[PDB]
């Protein structure tokens, strides 16, 4: 599932609280690299680290991983393309 | 149609007999045997039971329901108690906290307090199968919600539409900006929150436009 994909890359088992669909250029402006398709921003919140962990995949129903974005308290995004 | 507000029903009834809708209901009913589907039957049209169609003053558009147990209950962004507020909602609360003076984080994420005041929290797709986001798209829901938006656009006046994110902004492309007030910015999701949502002050502005229109402002803290 997408959760174990997150646990795999972080070592922490996170619960997806929401999945927000966004358009490629909407994502480009944030990520810096323009995805080719609509991105589903699956977000879970790590209370432990106070970080917003977001697994970005393609739209349903394939959900091919595209990037893992980690945001810290000071509002800094840490992109990690897959 | 059961679990559907009568004043909304008296105006949207024409959609229930169209084939796209009959097929949609068939498909939904079908999945609810082999997939866990959110929200439960009595909460698919919760937005229709919260207030009269003629008392709608603000419209906030969402996407599909929360695909996890105990969350989705028929209102966009809202999660029923005791489910803690999801990332996006916490950012909306964060914005309201500096936008509206007497606002205080209600601890919970249940937005029924807003719904009762005339704030329509409408999702584009009204159901999802547990754990699969955007699973029930392209099944007819978007066309039905389009009709809802369309009716409000033509038969109401001076409503304030709050469109956050490109998806929502597209669904509201046809809204008459000369008849209604539209406010749009980035989505409250942590990914785009710093792209414009934080600092947008949409809640104070919404109340300004309302008062100017001669309607009672929304008491955002009433949650």
């Amino acid at each position: 599932n997408l959760s174990d994909i997150i646990e795999k890359e972080t070592g922490k088992q996170l619960v997806i609280q929401e999945s927000i669909l966004m358009l490629p250029e909407e994502v480009e402006e944030v990520i810096g690299n323009k995805p080719e398709s609509d991105i589903l921003v699956h977000t879970a919140y790590d209370e432990s680290t106070d970080e917003n962990v977001m697994l970005l995949t393609s739209d349903a129903p394939e959900y091919k991983p595209w990037a893992l974005v980690i945001q810290d308290s000071n509002g800094e995004n840490k992109i990690k393309m897959l | 149609m059961e679990f559907f507000g009568e004043s909304w029903k008296k105006h949207l009834s024409g959609e229930f007999g169209k084939p796209y809708f009959i097929k949609l209901m068939g498909f939904v009913a079908e999945e609810r045997k082999h997939y866990t589907v959110y929200p439960p039957p009595h909460q698919v049209f919760t937005w229709t039971q919260m207030c009269d169609i003629k008392d709608v003053k603000v419209v906030i558009l969402g996407q599909d329901p929360y695909h996890g147990p105990n969350q989705a209950h028929g209102l966009c962004f809202s999660v029923q108690r005791p489910v803690p507020p999801p990332p996006s909602l916490e950012n909306i609360y964060k914005e309201l906290s500096t936008d509206i003076e007497d606002f205080v984080h209600p601890g919970h994420g249940d937005l029924s307090g807003w719904a009762k005041q005339g704030v329509l929290l409408l999702n584009a797709v009204l159901t999802v199968r547990a754990h699969q986001a955007n699973s029930h798209k392209e099944r007819g829901w978007e066309q039905f919600t389009d009709a809802v938006v369309s009716w409000l656009n033509q038969n109401s006046n001076g409503l304030v539409f709050l469109l956050w994110g490109s998806y929502a902004q597209k669904k509201g492309s046809a809204i008459d900006r000369k008849r209604h007030h539209v406010l749009q910015t980035a989505h409250p999701s942590p990914l785009s929150v710093y792209r414009g949502f934080f600092g947008c002050r949409h809640f104070s502005k919404t109340n300004e436009l309302l008062q100017k229109s001669g309607k009672k402002p929304i008491d955002w803290k009433e949650l």
